[PDB]
């Protein structure tokens, strides 16, 4: 459940990651390396 | 909760719980904050 | 136009005292409120009845089926509803049975008052029609009672009396329950047949003493009674016959004390070095004279001494707390001995006759038993209730309460005077009552109407407790008794009655072979007191509170 | 008419609660299975534990129904039955407390789906009421009446689901032996009190023939005691040795100085006159449970006369049973008879406190070993694990009734019922099948903890009731179902009687119930 | 359920984090929270309930599909149940009260499959298997639609969409009304594919004597007040023209760009008349035409209404737009946005008129209907409900909204089913035989599902405050028989389902209640993917609002 209301179903690793509102910054760096899984190939986000 | 209010023990928003993997991630990094005052 | 005058000359009282009259429908809501928990109370009516947890200011919860109980409890607003209250405290009291009745018939007479007082029947009207009604009603609960007891001790009598009576309250099994009571009321009960002498009941004689674990089928019938004590000197299990001696003390077994600034005063050393063991030697000299009378136990009425402690072990002299009143009042009607405060010698025909006394675990703690023998029995004896959940101790041990207030019905009337359950008794007067109206001329025929309507909830509720349609099984009952008493005699339509399990259409296979009835002094004063409960409830008209 | 706005009358007071409905009772299962979730892990050996804080910041780690239960202030009414019956269950027997909640839970959820469905209440308790009077009719038949080959199995299962269940090498060697010092009839609870002890290792503990009883006071002249003595002589005392007022009272008149001398030498007389009848007899063990004065301990430690106090009456109590003698409040009536004897003597420092050891008797009624362990959580996880097993070994002298453990009467139970159900109506039947596979949630729960599949396992104990005729259950060592006679696993059949007779009580309490009234 | 969890332990998240079986149990809360309200409103023998809105409104509704749309949740899992319920209404129009049920039971009894480590994914592949099985087993029981000689079919279909409502007593009499009003609004489209537009009829608010003595109106009704009152109100004789018209007819301005600017004032009078005169010369054509009545969507200047009166032609303002195209289709009118043609000139054509053989304006309760009868091209239809107030109609708008669906389903897919539990309690002995085939791990899934499916015959029972055990006993003895009928008709213990009013199982053919397949088929799918949905979440992550 994101900020705004939108509620949204995902599986895919990725967009998991883009709606989580991670506060350490360290730990938001896996949001930008499932967009390059995801950019690149498309297809193991939550593998990588 | 079906409206009413759903209490069972005394204090209950006071107290909370812990459990799956992280109450034990909970213990063992706790340990590891003493161990660091221990190890040096 | 914008505000009202808000009821001027309202400064004669007390802006929180409010009236309440009988226009405006306020009657109708008094009704509404005896409605409210009224319908607490169908449920709660019969074997089939529901528990209720009633938790309280404290916390201290009680779960129980008993009108009377249950209301001891709730604050009530309304006083009308107070009422019910207090009717239902005077039936606990008096009788100790029937107070569902009070709180459902009086309410269903509200109920249908309902009706008659929006028809336009006067209030003075209704209270003579109900009073006309009442002396019918009383006049034939001793014209079709059957059956009687005739006998005080009896092993398969008393199934038929307790059996019915805890059926309301705990049901369970029957025969577990059932035996616990008639055995004891047989120990307790002064038999001497064939001498003339009047027979004498006390309600404080049976008590239950409530232990945790175990379970209901491991409950015994003790001689004695129990207390959860423990000796201070020494255990015995004593296995040594040719009974011990019993003597009972009220003041506490110990160096006399006046009573007016005790200080000790000594003069010289020659008092210092005789006041040390002069008490030694008093004490000494006390205790050995109340033991060359052979006693082995010594019940104590308040704290004792160390000293005198010492001298009673020497000799295995067990020692008993009891400090309160009524804990050493009970013990003497055991062994039937003459407490004295006197620290002196007891006298022979004083001293009371107790065979053995174990220490044993029941519950996990230290308790003392006192069993007699066939030989030489005793009075005031109790009953090891074992169960899991402390509430259920609490409302099977009332219930034994309602089975020992229903042997009280015995002693005072002729008789036992058994009338026919299960609904059969409500329903017969029924037939009876609305005959009578239609002897009585006048205005007051509706009121005699009405009041053979309100019987029908004691059938009504027991067949919607029941898990049955009410609309199928109360006219099916009806046939019974729109077949009226032929040209034969020994007509068997009266012991027709409901059934909460089993066959169709309901009609129960009699009450009878079944063996569960009604006591005659039970539905005296509950039509009494709950025709009272409706009769100060109609009669008055206004109504004035305060402060809320 | 007094007043303009004629408030309308309530019945109840405001915040008093109003319950009727079908519902209402619905709140109190899932009250009381909320508190069944709590308890559903602790469940056999491969559970687990519930570590709880109350306001007071007392720790407490726990896995049995009543600590756990305790440790927690219920406030709910219908939950706190599971309280009650876990004391009745832990305050006889002592173990199995889970079990019971566990059952209950199991019969309430089946309880819900019927009240969802017209079935009414009264029909429901008919049934487990009925059926468990077979039950335990059953478990009569399930049990055995074993008397050949003369304890050491059934407290290896006692001991279960909690600390010394991996030391049950060590510990059942010598707990058997707490309760074989004990004797027939008498059972005494009180000579089995053990104390704490913070600090030290569970395995250096060892067994003691006596008491071991701190002084909780450091005397004048306690150094210059000996420790060691070769026939020590215990006599129990109870009057106070020291100079102070004699009976309750102060009071002196003196009118000559001459006498006022000769006052209080004989005050000095006397004491020393007290101590004497103690120093003529040989009594080189004093013990009191009033305090010890400086005066007297120095006046013992001169002539190599040990001396203490400061300790309760049920520390006392047990003295006198491991020693044989009796109390003497009084010095002048002192007799050589009555005084106790061991066979030596040994103060031995244990985790920075002092111990006056007794042992050696050639009778002695008292079994008292010193807990010892890292925090103080293990200590009291030692203490209740033993008072769970010696309860059991205790009550398996009283009698020799021996079932099948590992959920095996459960499902010997349950496949009866479903054949006595075969036979039966409509209503009831549902009921008692619907108790039937209720009943299974013993094993259930013990095998998903272990991390096994359930259906597997339980298709596999349905169709091997033939040949496994009694002794069939759960085996965990070789991960596979066989017999349980040979892998000598034995439990009492008293837990499994009073189980289903306070399970059967407790969901029939409130299941009579369709009301709640809560005032203020 | 038991207390709070730890919030963001050595994970560093703003809002909260849960898991485990926690909020697995919180979401058949949830679901069984929603559905409580759902429970008692199924079936004839349930109630209808009343929602406030804090102002003195309320609105009475039986339905769950409006209930559960007013009802704000915020847990979003009970979201897809309010979804569900809205999506339910727009495909199929029916059932909306037994999918929220069904969907709840389904994730509550798979509740017991999650703590014995059956993993979801196996749960929903032993729901889907017995979800096909299940679909070819409705496709072989299913029943024609002729039946006997006459009919005798559509005025059954309507009491089971009639039933548990406030009119299911009056469902005979209004029985004939659906069935007449859906006959004669239908259309041709697709080279011989007759469909039937729902809501095309009107529904008119109206107060007065009772719901058995609603008038079928042969012909659709206007819910419009006329401009003036000096107009004649009714207009008799045969062949009455009806022009619909839309464009601008009130005085209106030249456009955006024009602006008058005027340096000789001699002619600033003549601008002024020619854009009032403007406006009159499209009146005029009219006139022309003789066209007796005129609708039009914008408003009517006093300007225009002169010349109305005077020509006896009925002008009515503040028409919607989706009405005019059903009085065009069914007087057989065309849409006129604008007079014009391909040539330049400018004129209106009589084709453009409809026909019609009455026009009557009649009052109700301070309601002014136009009551057009006798089209001549296409028949129509509308329905005068009356009741006590307007809260109360919309209880009866909504009952026959939905009755409009399920005669719609049945009409285009001629296949129907009997009502009262029969093919939910045939799919159980069905599929029982069918669980012990597969062996493995699915058995408990597709028997569990079965299970789930008898809540909707138990739920006829436990609202009834009757016996249940002894109707779904009974019930399951005849259908327990039936996969064991042994064919040679005697193909009987088939085809019953519950008789509440009288406690009895008798056959619902004869009763007079059906349902089509069709609405069987779309619950079930739509009941299955939303319980897909809430058991595949495993942890909730709920971000607080900036
Ligand atoms: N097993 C039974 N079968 C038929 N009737 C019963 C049965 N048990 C009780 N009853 C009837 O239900 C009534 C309940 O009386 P009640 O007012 O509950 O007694 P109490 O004063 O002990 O509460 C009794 O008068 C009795 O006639
Ligand atoms: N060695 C064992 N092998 C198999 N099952 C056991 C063993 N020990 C205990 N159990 C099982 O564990 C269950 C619970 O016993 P226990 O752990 O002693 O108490 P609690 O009920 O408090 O967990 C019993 O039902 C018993 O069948
Ligand atoms: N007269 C009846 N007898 C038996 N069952 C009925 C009857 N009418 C309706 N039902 C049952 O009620 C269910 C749902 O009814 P429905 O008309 O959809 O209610 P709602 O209009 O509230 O959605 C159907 O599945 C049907 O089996
Ligand atoms: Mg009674
Ligand atoms: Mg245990
Ligand atoms: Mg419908």
């Amino acid at each position: 459940k994101t900020s705004r209301g939108e509620i949204i179903i995902s599986n895919d690793g990725h967009t998991i990651l883009k709606q989580m509102a991670i506060l350490h910054p360290v730990a938001r760096m896996l949001v930008e390396v499932s967009a390059a899984q995801d950019s690149e190939a498309g297809d193991g986000t939550t593998s990588v | 909760e079906m409206g009413r209010p759903f209490i069972i023990v005394k204090d209950q928003g006071n107290k909370k719980r812990q459990h799956g993997l992280e109450a034990k991630k909970s213990h063992i990094l706790a340990a590891r904050s003493v161990a660091s005052i221990i190890k040096t | 136009s914008l505000r009202l005058p808000q009821n001027p000359n309202a400064g004669l009282f007390k802006q929180g005292y409010n009236s309440y009259s009988n226009a405006d429908g306020q009657i109708i809501k008094s009704i509404a409120a005896i409605r409210e928990l009224h319908q607490m109370c169908l449920t709660s009516m019969g074997p089939c009845g529901r528990n209720k947890i009633i938790v309280n200011h404290l916390g201290k919860i009680i779960i129980t089926n008993d009108a009377a109980t249950m209301l001891r409890e709730l604050d009530i607003v309304h006083p009308a509803v107070k009422v019910l209250v207090m009717a239902t405290e005077q039936q606990k009291i008096d009788m100790g049975d029937g107070t569902n009745l009070v709180m459902i018939l009086a309410g269903e007479l509200l109920n249908v008052s309902e009706k008659l007082i929006s028809m336009g029947l006067s209030a003075v009207e209704i209270i003579q029609g109900y009073n006309m009604a009442r002396k019918f009603t009383l006049k034939e609960l001793d014209e079709m009672v059957v059956g009687e007891i005739t006998d005080k001790n009896d092993k398969n009598e008393l199934l038929k009396m307790i059996k019915p009576v805890i059926s309301s309250k705990k049901y369970g099994s029957e025969d577990i329950l059932s035996e616990l009571v008639s055995e004891a009321v047989s120990h307790v009960l002064p038999v001497a047949q064939q001498a003339g002498e009047i027979p004498y009941f006390n309600v404080d004689s049976i008590r239950v003493v409530k232990i945790m674990g175990g379970s209901l089928s491991n409950s015994t019938v003790i001689k004695g009674m129990v207390f959860n004590r423990e000796p201070e000197g020494h255990v015995k299990s004593l296995s040594e016959d040719k009974k011990h001696k019993v003597a009972v003390f009220t003041c506490p077994l110990d160096i006399a004390n006046t009573e007016t600034k005790g200080t000790v005063l000594l003069h010289n050393a020659q008092e210092m070095l005789d006041f040390s063991k002069g008490e030694e030697k008093q004490i000494d000299a006390m205790m050995k004279e109340i033991a060359d009378m052979g006693v082995e136990c010594i019940v104590a009425g308040a704290g004792v001494g160390e000293l005198a402690l010492h001298y009673l072990n020497r000799y295995g002299i067990l020692v008993l707390k009891v400090p309160s009143k009524f804990e050493l009042r009970r013990l003497c009607r055991v062994c039937g001995a003459t407490p004295l405060p006197r620290l002196g010698a007891p006298t022979p025909e004083e001293l009371g006759l107790v065979e053995t006394v174990k220490t044993m675990e029941i519950g996990g703690d230290r308790v003392t038993v006192f069993k007699q023998e066939q030989g030489e029995i005793s009075r005031t004896s109790t009953i090891i209730l074992r169960g899991a959940t402390q509430n259920n101790l609490d409302d099977i041990e009332r219930a034994i309460d309602d089975g020992v207030a229903a042997v009280k019905g015995l002693m005072k009337p002729s008789g036992g005077k058994l009338l026919p359950g299960a609904g059969a008794t409500e329903i017969e007067l029924i037939s009876r009552i609305t005959k009578y109206g239609e002897r009585t001329p006048g205005l007051l025929q509706l009121a005699i109407k009405q009041f053979a309507v309100a019987f029908e909830v004691v059938p009504r509720t027991l067949a919607e407790t029941a898990g049955l349609d009410v609309n199928e099984v109360l006219p099916n009952l009806y046939a019974a008794h729109n077949v009226t008493e032929p040209g034969a005699v020994k007509t068997d339509h009266l012991y027709k009655g409901v059934d909460i399990d089993g066959e169709s259409d309901e009609g129960v296979k009699d009450i009878r072979e079944e063996n569960i009835y009604d006591m005659l002094a039970t539905k005296k004063f509950a039509i009494n007191v709950a025709t009272e409960a409706a009769t100060t409830v109609l009669s008055i008209d206004q109504i004035i509170m305060a402060k809320k | 008419n007094f007043g303009s706005q004629t408030p309308t009358i309530v019945v109840l007071k405001e915040g008093t609660d109003a319950s009727q409905g079908k519902g209402q009772i619905i709140s109190n299962i899932n009250a009381c299975v909320a508190v069944q979730e709590a308890l559903k892990p602790t469940l056999g050996p491969l559970g687990s534990d519930i570590l709880i804080v109350t306001s007071n910041q007392k720790t407490t780690i726990s896995n049995d129904g009543a600590t756990i239960l305790k440790l927690l202030d219920v406030v709910h009414p219908a939950a706190k039955t599971l309280v009650d019956i876990s004391r009745a269950q832990d305050a006889e027997v002592g173990d199995g407390t889970t079990s019971v909640t566990i059952l209950a839970g199991e019969l309430m959820k089946e309880a819900k789906p019927f009240l969802e469905e017209g079935i009414s209440s009264h029909l429901i308790m008919k049934g487990y009421r009925k059926a468990v009077s077979l039950a335990v009719e059953k478990i009569n038949e399930l049990a055995v009446d074993i008397t050949s080959e003369k304890l050491e199995r059934c407290a290896r299962t006692a001991m279960s689901s909690k600390l010394i269940h991996n030391n049950a090498d060590f510990f059942v060697k010598m707990c058997v032996d707490a309760v074989l010092s004990l004797d027939r009839n008498d059972l005494d609870d009180k000579l089995i009190g053990i104390k704490k002890i913070p600090g030290g290792a569970m395995e250096e503990s060892l067994f003691i023939n006596g008491v071991a009883f701190k002084k909780t006071f450091s005397y004048a002249g306690f150094e210059q005691q000996p420790k060691k003595f070769n026939n020590p002589k215990i006599l129990s005392l109870n009057v106070e040795l020291e100079l102070k007022a004699e009976k309750d009272n102060a009071e002196v008149r003196v009118e000559h100085v001459e006498d006022y001398q000769a006052i209080v030498d004989a005050e000095w007389q006397l004491i020393f006159e007290k101590l004497r009848q103690v120093e003529e007899t040989g009594a080189n063990i004093v013990l009191s449970k009033l305090p010890i004065g400086d005066l007297a301990t120095q006046f013992f430690a001169d002539r190599n006369i040990f001396c203490a106090g400061r300790v309760s009456a049920d520390d006392m109590n047990r003295v006198i049973q491991a020693v044989g003698g009796s109390i003497q409040s009084t010095t002048s009536d002192i007799k050589p008879e009555h005084l106790g004897t061991c066979a030596l003597f040994e103060e031995m420092q244990i985790g920075s406190e002092r111990y006056n050891l007794f042992q050696g008797c050639p009778q002695a009624k008292t079994c008292t070993l010193l807990l010892r362990g890292g925090a103080e959580q293990v200590i009291a996880e030692v203490e209740r694990s033993l008072h769970d097993a010696i309860m059991i070994v205790k009550r398996a002298l009283q009698n020799k009734l021996i079932v099948a453990g590992g959920g095996a009467t459960e499902m010997e139970v349950s496949k009866c019922l479903r054949d006595y159900s075969k036979t039966i109506a409509g209503k009831q039947q549902m009921i008692i099948n619907a108790f039937a596979k209720a009943l299974e949630v013993i094993p259930r729960q013990l095998c998903e903890n272990a991390g096994f599949d359930a259906i597997e396992i339980l298709n596999k104990l349905r169709l091997a009731h033939s040949k496994g005729e009694k002794w069939y259950g759960v085996v965990f060592e070789t991960e596979n179902i066989g017999d349980n006679f040979a892998k000598f696993v034995w439990e009492p059949a008293l837990v499994k009687i009073n189980a289903l007779n306070s399970a059967t009580e407790a969901t029939n309490l409130i299941l009579s119930v369709d009301e709640t009234i809560t005032n203020k | 359920q038991l207390f709070n969890n730890s919030r963001s332990d050595t994970l560093f998240l703003g809002g909260e984090k849960i898991s485990g079986d926690d909020i697995r149990n919180q979401n058949v809360l949830a679901t069984m929270a929603v559905a409580n309200v759902v429970k008692s409103s199924l079936g004839p023998v349930g109630l209808d309930k009343m929602l406030v809105d804090d102002i003195g409104d309320f609105t009475v509704t039986n339905d769950g599909a409006t209930i559960l749309s007013l009802l704000d949740v915020q847990h979003p899992a009970g979201k897809i149940l309010v979804e569900l319920a809205q999506q339910q209404d727009r495909e199929i129009g029916d059932g909306t009260t037994s999918v929220v049920i069904i969907a709840s039971e389904l994730l509550k009894r798979a509740n017991e499959l999650v703590k014995n480590k059956i993993h979801p994914t196996t749960i929903i592949t032993g729901f889907r298997v017995a979800l096909r099985e299940a679909i070819r087993f409705i496709n072989e029981v299913l029943s024609t639609s002729v039946d006997t000689l006459g009919k005798e079919t559509l005025i059954n279909i309507a009491k089971t969409s009639m039933s548990s409502k406030i009119i299911g007593a009056d469902s005979d009499f209004f029985s004939n009304m659906v069935v007449d009003a859906l006959l004669a609004v239908k259309t041709q489209n697709s080279k011989g594919e007759i469909k039937y537009p729902v809501k095309a009829v009107n529904v008119l608010k109206a107060h007065g004597k009772s719901a058995t003595e609603s008038l079928l109106v042969p012909g659709y009704a206007l819910n419009c007040t006329v401009a003036s009152q000096a107009m004649p109100k009714r207009i008799a004789g045969g062949n009455v023209k009806i022009a619909c018209l839309d464009l601008n007819l009130q005085k209106a301005r030249m456009a955006m760009g024009v602006q008058i600017n005027i340096d000789d004032p001699e002619q600033l009078e003549q601008i002024r008349k020619r854009e009032a005169g403007i406006v009159l010369e499209r009146v005029k054509k009219i006139i022309d035409a003789g066209a007796q009545v005129v609708l039009t969507t914008k408003g009517i200047d006093d300007l225009c209404l002169k010349e109305f009166v005077e020509a006896k032609i009925m002008g009515v303002r503040r028409c919607k737009k989706e009405d005019l195209r059903r009085i065009a289709r069914a007087t057989g009118a065309t849409l006129v946005s604008s007079m014009s043609n391909l040539e330049g000139e400018e004129t209106f054509e009589s084709s453009y008129l409809g026909l019609c053989d009455e026009v009557v304006q009649a009052k109700f309760s301070d309601d002014e209907c136009i009551l057009i009868k006798g089209t001549s091209k296409h028949s129509s239809s509308s329905i005068i409900l009356r009741g006590a107030n307007d809260y109360s109609l919309d209880e009866m708008e909504r009952s026959l909204h939905d009755s409009l669906s399920v005669v719609k389903r049945t009409l285009e897919s001629g296949n129907v089913v009997p009502g009262g539990g029969c093919v939910e309690a045939a799919l159980n002995i069905y599929l029982d035989n069918f669980a012990t085939t597969v062996g493995s791990r699915e058995q408990l899934a597709i028997a569990e599902f079965a299970a789930a499916l008898l809540i909707i015959p138990k739920t006829l029972a436990v609202n009834a405050a009757k016996d249940s055990s002894e109707l779904v006993a009974k019930l399951r003895s005849y259908h327990a028989a039936s996969q064991m009928a042994k064919p040679e008709k005697r193909r009987s213990y088939r085809n019953y389902g519950l008789d509440l009013i009288r406690g009895k199982i008798v056959d619902e053919i004869h009763a007079g209640v059906l349902e089509p397949t069709i609405s069987k088929v779309k619950s079930l799918k739509s009941a299955l993917e939303a319980c897909v949905a809430i058991l595949r979440i495993d942890t909730m992550i709920t971000v607080d609002p900036e």
